[PDB]
C-alpha cells in the first residue's frame, strides 16, 4: 500500500476537476467538455485500465496539465433516485396470501429463472420474458410485484404509471430510456411498471402531453424492453387494468410471455 | 510617420468604459462597468465632479481604476446598420392607390413634427403613434422608406428577429438604447419593421422563447409610458395582421391611429400602372384601365410582375420595349398563378 | 480559413487568429474541423474530426449482435430479397458494375408486428461485417426544437464520414409517419424533425455507400417524402408466416430446446392460424413451464398442445391476430 | 502575428486632431492647455469577446475610414489596441453552402419535363447574365422561383444541375437548419445567408424544403411554433428591397405549397411560380432512356411499350424500373438487362403492391 | 539519362542525372528543390533501396524509369 | 488457440529491430526459407561482395526464429544479428550526437535491406514472392504523339501516398498509381504533360503496403510526422487497380473460395460453443486455385491482414515500436508484442491502429493472400 | 387552463404518485411519520382512483 501510493499521489491532486466524458480517441486521449466551459483534449495515464470508460463517465482531471488521473463509477443523479428504492417492502410472499394459482405466473417465469437458471439449463430455449398483470382493483396486484423483488434482491426499480408523463415533451421517452439502461447494466433485473393505464387516461397541457406524447412514450418502451437492444435479462412487471392502452406489439407474447387475468 | 503614429497607439494601452451610476461621496464614485460588476473608483483631476452626472460613460484605467476623462454616449453596433437601412428611397407618391393612407399617415407623423405649436391651440395630447396592418405586398415598408427620404429626419428601422438575442433582458437593453439615441436625435422616426413574433401575446405553455417575447414586449411599455412621452421622436409599427399583436400593443394612446393599408382598389392598381410603365420602355400602351381591373387579384408588388413578365413575353419575341401584346398576355398570366391561395384576412 | 491564418471560436467563447504549428499542412486544415491549438498561446498543434456537438449520437452507436445468417424469422426467398439490395453489392461490386447499375440502397422492412423484421436485420449485422448505428424515433424529440434537427443531421453525415455502414432508423412511426398541419397544435415542432429525415437521405450529395433501413410497424401511414420509390427502392414485404413457414421457425425453436422424439411440427401449423413467429417462440417456453411442473429435463408433443391453445385464447382476448393493422 | 483577439467595433466616435493647444478632445477637460494631459486622438470603441468595451487612442496606420460601426478587427488579446482589419465572419454553417465543385447534369441530362427546364432559366439564369437588357429595357429581375409539385419529379436535381452550370454559386441550404434550440443565433443563419449571398452574387440561396420556415400560421397560440417563425420573418426581411436582390436569388423546392405562408404567394419574395407535373406519355420515355443510357440494356425494347404500360407515374418511379430491371436480371443469372425485365420493373415495384383490397368491386 | 522523382505527396518532377553518378548526386539535386537533406532522403526503385556508395547503374537504372521518395525517422 | 510466444528483450535502443522482426516471421515462405538454409544455398551476382555478410544475416534470422519457436525460453536474442546489421550497412553505427549509442532506424528501410539480403542467398524465385510488375502507360494528354510503355518499372512493395485524400488506404493507392510525369525533352515539347497510369498485371503472394506518414513542412523548414485516420479493412480488395486480364480470371476463382469460406465461418462457430481444421480448409481452397500457379502469384485479389508495425508519440525522429501479429491458427486473436511483454488483443485494439491523435498508428501493413 | 379537462387536475395526477407509494408505508422503518394530509374544495371533484 505504501509504496504504491507513492506515485499514485504523484500524478494526483488537490484539485479533480470534474470532467464530462464526451467522446473516445483510441490514442490514450478523449475530448472532454469541462462543467467549467473549457475543452481539453485529455491523456489517460493508462493504469485506470483504457478501454473501460465510456460516453457520459465522470472523469477526474490533474490539477494541472489534464490526464484522466482516474475514472469515478457512479455519480449519483436524482433522476435514478426516483427509479431507485429507498424503502424495504417488508412484506413479501404469503402477506398477499391467495391467488397461489395466479403466482406461478410470476414465480415460475419471474422470479423462479432469476433464483434457479438450472431448471431453465436444462429445457435450453432463451428463459421467460416479461408479465402483464391485469385484473380487478385489490386484488394485490400492485405488491405482488414489490414481493418477489424483495426476496429475490434482484436491482429493483419501480417507476410509477403518472411520471412517465410530463407537462414536458420528448424527455419524456427519455426518463424511460433511461430506466432500462440501469436495469440492463446491473445484470439481475426487475422493474416493476406500476400503472402502464395512467398513460392514456393522463395528460396535461395540449402542446407537450397529448396524443403526440403517448405515441412516443409507448415506441420508446418497445426499443427498450426488447426490440433490437439484445441487453441483458430485463424482467417486467406492468400493473394495468385498461388493456389497450398498450401496443399491438407488447400484448403479443414472446416479449410477455405468459398473461395473468386477476 | 505613417509607422512613427503606429508606434505611439501600440505603447499607450486601453481603457474600461463604464457608467456613473452613483456618486458615494466626491472623490469616489460608483460605476457599472461595461465588464459588468460595479466597482469603487476615483478620479482623475481633468475630470470636473459636475459634469460627472450619473449616466455619462467614463473611462476608467484598466490597471488602476480611475476617471481620466469623460466619453460620449455608448450606442449600439445593431443601430449603425439600422441608419445604414433607408435604402429602396421612393417619392412622396410612390405607392399608388393607397395614396390617401399617405396623406392621413403625416397627419399624425410630420404636422406636429414641424410644428407641435398647432396642437398647443388645439389642446389634444401631442399625436403619436401609428399601427400599418394590411395584406403582405401593399408596402407599408415601402412608405416608410417614401417617409424617411421625404422627411429627411433621423432613421430607423430593425430587422425583423436580428434584435432578438440569445439572453433574456439583453434584447430588452438593445432596443431600449435606440429609443434613448432617437431621443438625443432631433425629429426621429422609428420603425418597427414585421413586428409579428416580437410582439407575441403571454404563452408560457410554449418554450423558453416565448418568455423572451414578453420580456422585450414589458420595455415597449414603459417607453411608449411612463416619463417619456414622445412628442418629436414617432413610433411607426407595422405588422401584417393585427391580432398577432398583445393588446397593450392594439391600445391607443400609445397608438393613436391604427391605420389599415387595404390590398389595391379596383383602381389603384391603375394608378400603380401608370408610374410602373414610365419605368419601362415601350412603343405606347395607355389601355390598362379595363384590362388590369378585370384581372384583379393582384396586390401592390403584383404590378411590377406583370412588367417584369411583359418583359418576358418580350424576350420570346425579341424585343426590347413593352407593347400592350406583351402586357396582355403578362396581365393574364400574372393572375393565374395567383390563384393558388387565398389571401383572406378580417381585420378592425 | 484566411488564404495566406485562420479564424477559431475557442469553446471558452473567444474568437482568435491561429495558425499553422508544428506538424500540419494547410492540406490537412479544412473549414469546419475543429483544431486543438495551444492553451498558452493559440496556434494550430493538431488536427481534430469535425464538431463536438455529437456526443448524444454516440450513444446510438452499438455494437454487432451475434445472430447467425441461417436463424432467420422464417424460411422465405423475402430475406433473399433482403440479401440482393443490402447485402450483395457490399460483398462484390463486380457484378453490379457489369449491369452497370447503382445498387438500391433502400429498403422497407414492412408487415404485421412480431414476424422477426428486426430479426432478419439482425441476422443481417452478424453477416455483412459494415457497422451498424441504430437510431430510435422517439428518442429524436426534445423539449426545444430544433436541437433535435442538429441531432439528426450530425448522425448521418458521420455515416458519410463511413463507407459501408448501414443506418437502420427504427420505430419512425413516431417521426417519419406522413406530416399534416393542424393550425393549433404543437404538431409543427414534431414535423420539423420529420423534414430533416428527408433532406439528409438526398443530401446535395447522394449517399456515399450508406445503405438504408427503415423498420416500421406499418405501412399504413408514412410520409410519402420517405416513401418515394427513388430512397427506399426496392421494399420487400416479410409477410406472416405460412403453415409451412411456420413449421420452418418451430423446427428452429424446438431445435434449440431438448426434446424428445415423437413430435409434429406440421401439426403445429395446423392447430396456430396466420399468427407471429414470435407466438411460436412462446409456445417453447410456456412447454417449458409444463416440462418443469412435472420435473423433466425435455419436452414433448403434448406440452406444445397446451401452450399452443393458451396462445390462441389469449389473442381473442385482446386485438392483433393477423392484423396489419388495418389497411394496405 | 497571432495570436490576437478578434473582436467588433461597437462605433468610430473620434477625439479631434492633435494640433490643439487645448486638448484634442471632443469633449474638453478641465484646464488650460492640454496636449496629452488626457487629451488623446483619435477614438475607437470596440465590443469584445472577453465580454466587455474598451476606448483606446487607435492605431493612426488604419484610418476611421477603415473603422466602420460594426467592422470585425483584430484587437491584440496582450493589451487591447486595434491591430489591423480582418474580413467578417459568418456562421460555419453558412460556410457549408458554397459548391465542393458541384456536379453540372446540364439541361440535356434532364430528360422530361422540359417545359419546366425552360420556365427555370428564364426566371433564375438569364436575367443574371443578361441583366443589361433588362436595365435597358427598364425591368426589375424577379426576387426568386417557386418549385412545387409531387415528389419525384427532379425538382432538387434540377436546381443543382442549372446552377453548376453557369456556375451562378449554389449556397446549400436545408431548410430544418435554420430551426435551432439557440434563439437570435437561428436568425443569423438568415442574415448571413444574405451577407455572404451578395459577395458571390449572382448567387441562388437553394432552401431543400421550404416547408421547416413556411408555415400557414403566423398567428400561434400557446405553442413554440413563434420561435420557429423568426428564421421566417426575417426571410422577408430581406427578400424587401435594401437592394441587392436583383442578382441574389432564391430557389426553392417543396413537396406541400398548401402549408406556406400567404406571405411567400406574393411577388417580390418569389415572383415565378412554375408547377412541376406528373410527366406524359412522351416524357415518361425521356426519362427511362436517361437512367439506361448509364447500364447494359437489351436491345430489343421499345421506350413506348414502356411508355403504354406507366399510368401516372413519375421519374423517381422511373428510377425504380430501370434499377428494377437490373435486379430481374441478375436473379435470372444474365449479363445483360432482359427487355422482359423493364416490363417486370413496374408491376413488381409500382410504389406499391397489388391495387388493394377488392370485396365488392 | 532522364528520371522521374515522386514526391511524398504524389507529385512527379524531372530530374536529369547521368549513368555514372552517385546517390548523393541525385539526393543533392533533390535537397535543392525540396530543401530536404540527404540524409532523410530514401530513393526507392525496383522495391530495393539505393545506398549511397553504389551508383544509379548498379541498380540497373537507365531513363524513363520512376523513383520513389519517402523520408526516414530515428529512434529505437 | 496458440501457446504462448515469447518476444526479444532490448539490449537497450532495440525495440526497432524487434518489433519489425515478428512479422516478417508471420510470412510463410520468410520463415521456411531461413529454417531450411544449407551451406548449398546459392547467391546472384551483378556486382557486389556484400553476398557473403548477406549469408550471415540469414543465420542469425534462423536462430532468433528458432529462439522464437522454442519454450526454454522468455528472452530472445538480437545480439549477433545487430553487429551483423551494423557490418553488413554501417548508417546504424553512426552515433548519436548527444543521445544515445549506435544509431537506431526505421522499419520501411529495414524491411528493405533484409529482403535484399534474402532475395540474393534464396534465389530469384523468392525474389519474385513480394517482387510486383505493373503496365505503365506513359501517354500523351490530348492525342498520342508519342508513347513508351515500361514494364521495367517495378517495386516490391506498394507505397500509400497521403495527401490528405487518405480515408481510407485504397483511395490513395489508387490514385497514387495514377500520377501526372512532367517531361523536360523534345518528345512534343520539353515539360509536355503526361498522364500516367501504373495498373498492376500481377499482384504478388505476399502484399506488403507501406504508409507515407511524414511530410516536409516547407512553411517552417522542418520535418514532421502527420496522423490522422486511414482506415484499412480486414479484408482488402484491389479487382480495381489490376489491368483487366488479370483481373477476370481472379475474381472468378475469389467466388467459389467465399462459399467455402463461408461454410468456414459459420462452422467454426458452432464446435466451440484448431490446426487440424486450418488444414482441411486448405485442402479444399487448394482445388479452386487455378492450375496456372507459380510462386509469386496470389489466387485471389483478396487479402487478410496478419501484421501491423506500430509508432506512436510525437513528431518524426520519434518511435517507440510495438508490432500487433495474428495468430497463424486463429483470425480474431491476435498477440501483443511489447519487446517481451506479451499479451492477447482483440479485434477491437487492431482497428484503432489506424491513428489519429499522437500515439500508435500504422507504418507499415502485412499481408498474404486470401485469408486463412 | 387545460390541465383540468386533461385528468381533472394535473395536481391529481401527482397526487396519485404520493398516494401509490403510500400503500407500502405502514413498515419500512416502523411507522408512518410522514402524513399526508391532502385537501380539496369537494371530495366529488376527485377522480375514483383516489
Ligand atoms: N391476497 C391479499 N392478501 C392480503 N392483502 C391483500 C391481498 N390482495 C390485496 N390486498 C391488499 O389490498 C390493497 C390494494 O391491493 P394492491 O395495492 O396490492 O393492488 P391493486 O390490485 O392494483 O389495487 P389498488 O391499486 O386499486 O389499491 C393493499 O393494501 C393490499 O395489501
Ligand atoms: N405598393 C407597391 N408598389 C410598387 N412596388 C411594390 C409595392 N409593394 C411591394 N412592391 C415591391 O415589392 C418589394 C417588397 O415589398 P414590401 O416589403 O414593400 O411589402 P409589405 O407590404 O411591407 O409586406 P409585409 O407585410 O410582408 O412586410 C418592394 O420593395 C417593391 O419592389
Ligand atoms: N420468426 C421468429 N423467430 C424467432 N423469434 C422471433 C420471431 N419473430 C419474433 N421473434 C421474437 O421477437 C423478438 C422481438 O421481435 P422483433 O424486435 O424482431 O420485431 P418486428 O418484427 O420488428 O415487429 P414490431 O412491429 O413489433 O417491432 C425477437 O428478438 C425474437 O425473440
Ligand atoms: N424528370 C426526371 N428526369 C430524370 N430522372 C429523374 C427525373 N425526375 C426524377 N429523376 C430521378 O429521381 C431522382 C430523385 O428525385 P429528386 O429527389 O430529384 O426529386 P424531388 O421532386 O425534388 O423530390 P424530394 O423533394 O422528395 O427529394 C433524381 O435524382 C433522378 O435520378
Ligand atoms: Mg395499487
Ligand atoms: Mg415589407
Ligand atoms: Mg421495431
Ligand atoms: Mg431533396
Amino acid at each position: 500500500q505504501e509504496e504504491e501510493k507513492k506515485q499514485l499521489e504523484e500524478i494526483r491532486g488537490n484539485p479533480l476537476s470534474i470532467g464530462t466524458l464526451e467522446e473516445i480517441i483510441d490514442d490514450d486521449h478523449a475530448i472532454v467538455t469541462s462543467p467549467t466551459m473549457p475543452d481539453y483534449y485529455v491523456s489517460i495515464l493508462s493504469f485506470v485500465d483504457k478501454e473501460l470508460l465510456e460516453p457520459g463517465c465522470s472523469v477526474l482531471l490533474h490539477h494541472k496539465t489534464m490526464s484522466i488521473v482516474g475514472v469515478l463509477q457512479d455519480d449519483a443523479d436524482p433522476m435514478v433516485s426516483v427509479m431507485k428504492m429507498d424503502k424495504s417492502p417488508t412484506e413479501s410472499y404469503s402477506d398477499i396470501g391467495g391467488l397461489e394459482s395466479q403466482i406461478q405466473e410470476i414465480k415460475e417465469s419471474v422470479e423462479l429463472p432469476l433464483t434457479h437458471p438450472e431448471l431453465y439449463e436444462e429445457m435450453g430455449i432463451k428463459p421467460p420474458k416479461g408479465v402483464i398483470l391485469y385484473g380487478a382493483p385489490g386484488t394485490g396486484k400492485t405488491l405482488l410485484a414489490k414481493a418477489v423483488a424483495n426476496q429475490t434482491s434482484a436491482t429493483f426499480l419501480r417507476i410509477v404509471g403518472s411520471e412517465l408523463i410530463q407537462k414536458y415533451l420528448g424527455d419524456g421517452p427519455r426518463l424511460c430510456r433511461q430506466i432500462f439502461k440501469v436495469a440492463g447494466e446491473n445484470a439481475p433485473s426487475i422493474v416493476f411498471i406500476d400503472e402502464i393505464d395512467a398513460i392514456g387516461t393522463k395528460r396535461y397541457d395540449s402542446n407537450s402531453g397529448g396524443e403526440r406524447e403517448i405515441q412516443r412514450t409507448m415506441l420508446e418502451l418497445l426499443n427498450q424492453l426488447d426490440g433490437f437492444d439484445d441487453r441483458g435479462d430485463v424482467k417486467v412487471i406492468m400493473a394495468t387494468n385498461k388493456i389497450e392502452t398498450l401496443d399491438p406489439a407488447l400484448i403479443r407474447p414472446g416479449r410477455i410471455d405468459r398473461k395473468i387475468l386477476f | 510617420d505613417k509607422t512613427e503614429n503606429d508606434i505611439k497607439a501600440l505603447q499607450s494601452i486601453g481603457q474600461l468604459i463604464g457608467e456613473v451610476m452613483k456618486e458615494l461621496s466626491e472623490e469616489k464614485y460608483i460605476v457599472k462597468a461595461s465588464s459588468g460588476p460595479r466597482y469603487i473608483v476615483g478620479v482623475r483631476n481633468s475630470v470636473d465632479r459636475s459634469k460627472l452626472k450619473k449616466g455619462v460613460r467614463v473611462t476608467l484605467d484598466i490597471t488602476t481604476l480611475t476617471i481620466m476623462r469623460i466619453l460620449p454616449r455608448e450606442t449600439d453596433p445593431l443601430v449603425y446598420n439600422m441608419t445604414s437601412f433607408e435604402q429602396g428611397e421612393i417619392t412622396f407618391d410612390g405607392i399608388g392607390g393607397l395614396t390617401e393612407q399617405i396623406r392621413e399617415l403625416r397627419e399624425v407623423i410630420e404636422l406636429p413634427l414641424k410644428n407641435p405649436e398647432i396642437f398647443q391651440r388645439v389642446g389634444i395630447k401631442p399625436p403619436k403613434g401609428v399601427l400599418l396592418y394590411g395584406p403582405p405586398g401593399t408596402g407599408k415598408t415601402l412608405l416608410a422608406k417614401a417617409v424617411a427620404a421625404t422627411i429627411g429626419a433621423n432613421f430607423i428601422f430593425s430587422p425583423a428577429s436580428g434584435i432578438v438575442d440569445k439572453y433574456i433582458g439583453e434584447s430588452a437593453r438593445i432596443i431600449r438604447e435606440m429609443f434613448a439615441y432617437a431621443k438625443e436625435h432631433e425629429p426621429c422616426i422609428i420603425f418597427m419593421d414585421e413586428v409579428d413574433a416580437i410582439g407575441g401575446r403571454r404563452f408560457s405553455e410554449g418554450t423558453s422563447a416565448d418568455r423572451e417575447i414578453q420580456r422585450t414586449l414589458m420595455e415597449l411599455l414603459t417607453q411608449m409610458d411612463g416619463f417619456d412621452n414622445l412628442g418629436q421622436t414617432k413610433i411607426i409599427m407595422a405588422t401584417n395582421r393585427p391580432d398577432t399583436l398583445d393588446p397593450a400593443l392594439l391600445r391607443p394612446g400609445r397608438l393613436d391611429r391604427k391605420v389599415e393599408i387595404p390590398l389595391p382598389n379596383e383602381a389603384g392598381r391603375l394608378e400603380i400602372f401608370k408610374i410602373h410603365t414610365a419605368k419601362v420602355k415601350k412603343t405606347g400602351e395607355f389601355d390598362f384601365e379595363a384590362a388590369v381591373k378585370m384581372s384583379d387579384g393582384f396586390n401592390g408588388a403584383d404590378i411590377r410582375n406583370c412588367a417584369t413578365e411583359a418583359g418576358f413575353f418580350a424576350i420570346r419575341d425579341d424585343r426590347d420595349h413593352i407593347n400592350p401584346d406583351d402586357l396582355m398576355k403578362a396581365v393574364r398570366k400574372v393572375a393565374e398563378v395567383k390563384k393558388l391561395e387565398g389571401t383572406i384576412e378580417y381585420q378592425k | 480559413i484566411i488564404k495566406g491564418k485562420y479564424v477559431i471560436n475557442l469553446k471558452q467563447i473567444a474568437k482568435f487568429v491561429v495558425g499553422l504549428g508544428e506538424r500540419v499542412r494547410p492540406k490537412d486544415i479544412e473549414e469546419g474541423m475543429r483544431v486543438g491549438v495551444d492553451r498558452s498561446k493559440y496556434n494550430i498543434e493538431l488536427p481534430l474530426p469535425p464538431r463536438i456537438d455529437p456526443s448524444v449520437t454516440m450513444m446510438t452507436v452499438e455494437e454487432k449482435p451475434d445472430v447467425t445468417y441461417s436463424d432467420v424469422g422464417g424460411c422465405k426467398d423475402q430475406i433473399e430479397k433482403l440479401r440482393e439490395v443490402v447485402e450483395l453489392p457490399l460483398l462484390s461490386p463486380e457484378r453490379f458494375a457489369t449491369l452497370g447499375i447503382d445498387p438500391p440502397k433502400g429498403i422497407l422492412l414492412y408487415g404485421p408486428p412480431g414476424t422477426g423484421k428486426t430479426l432478419c436485420a439482425r441476422a443481417v449485422a452478424n453477416r455483412t461485417d459494415a457497422t451498424f448505428i441504430r437510431v430510435i424515433g422517439s428518442e429524436l424529440v426534445q423539449k426545444y426544437v430544433g436541437e433535435g434537427a442538429r441531432m439528426v443531421r450530425e448522425l448521418f453525415e458521420m455515416a458519410r464520414t463511413k463507407k459501408a455502414c448501414i443506418i437502420f432508423f427504427d420505430e419512425i412511426d413516431a417521426v417519419g409517419g406522413a406530416r399534416f398541419d393542424d393550425g393549433a397544435g404543437g404538431d409543427n415542432e414534431v414535423q420539423r424533425t420529420m423534414l430533416e429525415l428527408i433532406t439528409q437521405l438526398d443530401g446535395f450529395d447522394p449517399r456515399g455507400n450508406i445503405k438504408v433501413m427503415f423498420a416500421t410497424n406499418r405501412p399504413n401511414t408514412l410520409d410519402p417524402a420517405l416513401l418515394r420509390p427513388g430512397r427506399i427502392d426496392r421494399k420487400v414485404e416479410f409477410s406472416l408466416p405460412d403453415l409451412e413457414g411456420r413449421a420452418n421457425i418451430f423446427r428452429i425453436h424446438s431445435k434449440s430446446m431438448s426434446v424428445e422424439r415423437g413430435i409434429r411440427w406440421e401439426l403445429i401449423s395446423r392447430l396456430c392460424p396466420n399468427s407471429t413467429g414470435a407466438e411460436l417462440r412462446s409456445v417453447c417456453t410456456e412447454a417449458g413451464m409444463f416440462a418443469i411442473r412435472a420435473r423433466r429435463k425435455v419436452a414433448t408433443e403434448k406440452d406444445f398442445l397446451k401452450a399452443v391453445d393458451k396462445v390462441i385464447s389469449g389473442y381473442k382476448k385482446f386485438s392483433s391476430t393477423s392484423r396489419y393493422m388495418q389497411y394496405n | 502575428q497571432l495570436p490576437y483577439l478578434v473582436a467588433n467595433v461597437v462605433e468610430v466616435m473620434d477625439m479631434n486632431e492633435i494640433e490643439d493647444k487645448e486638448n484634442s478632445e471632443s469633449t474638453t477637460q478641465g484646464g488650460n492647455v492640454n496636449l496629452d494631459n488626457t487629451a488623446v486622438g483619435k477614438a475607437a470603441v470596440v465590443k469584445t469577446s472577453s465580454r466587455q468595451t474598451v476606448f483606446l487612442p487607435m492605431v493612426g496606420l488604419v484610418d476611421p475610414d477603415k473603422l466602420k460601426p460594426n467592422d470585425l478587427v483584430g484587437v491584440n488579446k496582450d493589451s487591447y489596441l486595434i491591430l489591423d482589419t480582418l474580413p467578417s465572419e459568418f456562421d460555419s454553417r453558412v460556410k457549408a453552402m458554397e459548391v465542393d465543385e458541384k456536379p453540372t447534369e446540364t439541361y440535356s441530362d434532364v430528360g422530361g419535363l422540359d417545359k419546366q427546364i425552360e420556365e427555370l432559366v428564364e426566371a433564375i439564369v438569364l436575367p443574371m447574365k443578361r441583366a443589361d437588357k433588362f436595365k435597358d429595357m427598364g425591368i426589375r429581375a424577379p426576387k426568386g422561383a417557386l418549385m412545387y409539385g409531387p415528389p419525384g419529379t427532379g425538382k432538387t436535381l434540377l436546381a443543382r444541375a442549372c446552377a453548376a452550370q453557369t456556375n451562378a454559386t449554389f449556397l446549400k441550404l436545408a431548410a430544418p437548419q435554420l430551426v435551432q434550440m439557440y434563439i437570435g443565433e437561428g436568425a443569423k443563419l438568415v442574415r448571413d445567408a444574405f451577407a455572404l449571398a451578395k459577395e458571390k452574387a449572382p448567387t441562388i440561396i437553394f432552401i431543400d424544403e421550404l416547408d421547416a420556415i413556411g408555415t400557414k400560421r403566423f398567428d400561434s397560440e400557446k405553442s413554440g411554433d413563434r420561435e420557429v417563425q423568426r428564421t421566417m420573418l426575417e426571410l422577408l426581411n430581406q427578400l424587401d428591397g435594401f437592394s441587392s436582390d436583383d442578382r441574389v436569388k432564391v430557389l426553392a423546392a417543396t413537396n406541400r405549397v398548401d402549408v406556406l405562408d400567404p406571405a411567400l404567394l406574393r411577388s417580390g419574395r418569389l415572383d415565378r411560380k412554375i408547377e412541376f407535373p406528373l410527366p406524359s406519355e412522351d416524357s415518361r420515355a425521356q426519362i427511362l432512356q436517361i437512367h439506361s443510357r448509364k447500364m447494359t440494356t437489351d436491345d430489343d425494347i421499345n421506350w413506348q411499350e414502356l411508355a403504354r404500360s406507366t399510368d401516372e407515374f413519375n421519374g423517381a418511379q422511373l428510377k425504380a424500373v430501370t434499377v428494377e430491371a437490373g435486379m430481374i436480371a441478375l436473379r435470372n443469372g444474365q449479363s445483360s438487362v432482359k427487355h422482359e425485365d423493364f416490363v417486370e420493373g413496374i408491376s413488381e415495384v409500382q410504389a406499391r403492391k397489388s391495387k388493394s383490397v377488392s370485396f365488392y368491386a | 539519362m532522364q528520371i522521374f522523382v515522386k514526391t511524398l505527396t504524389g507529385k512527379t518532377i524531372t530530374l536529369e542525372v547521368e549513368p555514372s553518378d552517385t546517390i548523393e548526386n541525385v539526393k543533392a539535386k533533390i535537397q535543392d528543390k525540396e530543401g530536404i537533406p540527404p540524409d532523410q532522403q530514401r530513393l526507392i526503385f525496383a522495391g530495393k533501396q539505393l545506398e549511397d556508395g553504389r551508383t544509379l547503374s548498379d541498380y540497373n537504372i537507365q531513363k524513363e524509369s520512376t523513383l520513389h521518395l519517402v523520408l526516414r525517422l530515428r529512434g529505437g | 488457440f496458440a501457446q504462448l510466444p515469447v518476444g526479444f528483450k532490448n539490449m537497450g535502443n532495440t525495440c526497432y529491430l524487434n518489433a519489425t522482426l515478428q512479422a516478417l516471421y508471420r510470412v510463410n515462405d520468410l520463415r521456411d526459407m531461413i529454417l531450411n538454409y544449407n551451406p548449398s544455398q546459392g547467391v546472384s551476382n551483378s556486382g557486389a561482395q556484400d553476398e557473403e555478410i548477406h549469408k550471415q544475416i540469414v543465420i542469425e534470422m534462423k536462430r532468433c526464429f528458432e529462439n522464437l519457436q522454442n519454450k526454454s525460453f522468455k528472452s530472445v536474442l538480437p545480439i549477433v544479428l545487430l553487429n551483423t546489421l551494423r557490418k553488413c550497412y554501417p548508417q546504424f553505427a553512426e552515433r548519436d550526437s548527444q543521445g544515445g549509442f549506435y544509431k537506431q532506424q526505421d522499419a520501411e528501410e529495414l524491411f528493405t535491406q533484409l529482403f535484399h539480403s534474402m532475395s540474393i542467398v534464396f534465389g530469384d524465385k523468392f525474389s519474385e514472392d513480394f517482387r510486383i510488375q505493373f503496365k505503365t502507360t506513359i501517354k500523351d494528354t490530348a492525342n498520342d504523339n508519342d508513347i513508351t510503355v515500361k514494364e521495367n518499372e517495378s517495386d516490391s512493395k506498394l507505397q500509400c501516398h497521403i495527401s490528405g485524400t487518405t480515408n481510407f488506404m485504397r483511395n490513395g493507392l489508387l490514385e497514387g498509381l495514377n500520377e501526372k510525369i512532367e517531361k523536360r525533352s523534345d518528345l512534343t515539347g520539353a515539360n509536355s504533360i503526361y498522364s500516367v497510369e501504373k495498373k498492376i498485371s500481377r499482384l504478388p503472394k505476399f502484399l506488403t503496403v507501406q504508409y507515407v506518414r511524414f511530410f516536409w513542412k516547407r512553411s517552417t523548414n522542418k520535418k514532421s510526422k502527420i496522423l490522422r485516420k486511414v482506415v484499412f479493412p480486414f479484408q482488402l480488395d484491389v479487382a480495381d487497380m489490376l489491368t483487366p486480364e488479370y483481373a477476370a480470371e481472379k475474381v472468378k476463382v475469389r467466388d467459389e473460395l467465399r462459399k467455402v469460406e463461408k461454410e468456414k465461418n459459420e462452422k467454426e462457430r458452432e464446435i466451440k460453443r484448431n490446426e487440424s481444421e486450418k488444414d482441411q480448409w486448405l485442402e479444399e481452397y487448394k482445388k479452386h486455385f487455378p492450375p496456372n500457379l507459380e510462386k509469386g502469384e496470389n489466387p485471389s485479389c483478396v487479402y487478410n491482414l496478419i501484421g501491423v508495425i506500430t509508432h506512436q508519440g510525437a513528431n518524426s525522429e520519434s518511435g517507440h515500436y510495438q508490432a500487433f501479429i495474428r495468430d497463424e491458427l486463429d483470425e480474431n486473436k491476435w498477440y501483443k508484442f511489447n519487446d517481451d511483454k506479451v499479451s492477447v488483443v482483440e479485434k477491437e485494439k487492431i482497428e484503432s491502429l489506424a491513428g489519429g491523435g499522437e500515439s500508435d498508428s500504422a507504418l507499415i501493413l502485412m499481408y498474404k493472400g486470401f485469408g486463412l | 387552463s387545460t390541465r383540468v379537462e386533461g385528468s381533472g387536475g394535473g395536481d391529481s395526477e401527482v397526487q396519485r404518485t404520493m398516494l401509490e407509494l403510500l400503500n407500502q408505508l405502514d413498515g419500512f422503518e416502523t411507522s408512518k411519520n410522514i402524513k399526508i394530509i391532502m385537501a380539496t374544495n369537494r371530495l366529488d371533484i376527485l377522480d375514483p382512483a383516489l
